[PDB]
């Protein structure tokens, strides 16, 4: 049971080891933008 | 925050795939989200009320 | 190579002290709950 | 289970811009989301229901 | 002001303990595909 | 990647709520961007293109 987790941790370890977090950060702040940008087309916004 | 320290270590990242996946659909989150910010009307608000200045 | 993964994991590592993942649980489910919300409205059910 | 811990931890974070970006998109994101459920149909449809019986 | 960061690191490798890393990849990868597929349908793609 | 350990690892982790509801969710997101793949049109302009050629 520790040997479980000891290898799930350690896939972790190296998926954070081989990925910047800058990266993550970035296409998580780029998906919550396109997702504004879908609201934004669904609430149609008129200029009138 | 660290998008800066990914920016400066990216010819180090760049082989894996999963990094190339990750800057791919994030440029493409970015490409759609403007094309729908620039199509929707927001702009156009931005004008109408400048217009109207 | 072994310096790239230390500052990457240190970055992360750093991250993981100052970001509650009870943080990053709710704003996974409060996306999942808009894109839900998002296909509801997408396709289009009427009372018939 | 772990976002009551988060609940706990408040006023220990709130200072940390990352996790402001993070509160406010989740609130915004469930806002969002109630406002597409309450004018998608759904309501209509649970309506047209209770009229059937 | 160790034991904040001590905690909610201790949270995350629970986590990683418990949740694969494939699991998770999983769900970001048919979360962007269906996000994909949101934006072809509010593009409206022709067919003529 | 280890998307193929997440299945040599299903027995193991499957009565975990998180992994259930993680599962859950990645499913229902593939089935809805099928739908919509099925759906847009994409299928649509396809089947022009091959009824020119």
């Amino acid at each position: 049971d520790n040997m479980i987790t000891e290898m799930l941790q350690k896939e972790y370890m190296e998926r954070q080891g081989k990925t910047p977090l800058g990266l993550v950060d970035l296409f998580v702040f780029s998906t919550s933008f396109y997702l504004i940008s879908i609201f934004l087309h669904l609430v149609k916004i008129p200029t009138h | 925050g660290q998008i800066v320290t990914f920016f400066q270590e990216v010819p180090h990242v760049i082989e894996e795939v999963m990094n190339i996946v990750l800057i791919a659909l994030s440029v493409l989150a970015v490409l759609k989200g403007l094309y729908n910010f620039a199509t929707c009307g927001l702009v156009g608000l931005v004008t109408f009320l400048l217009l109207c200045g």
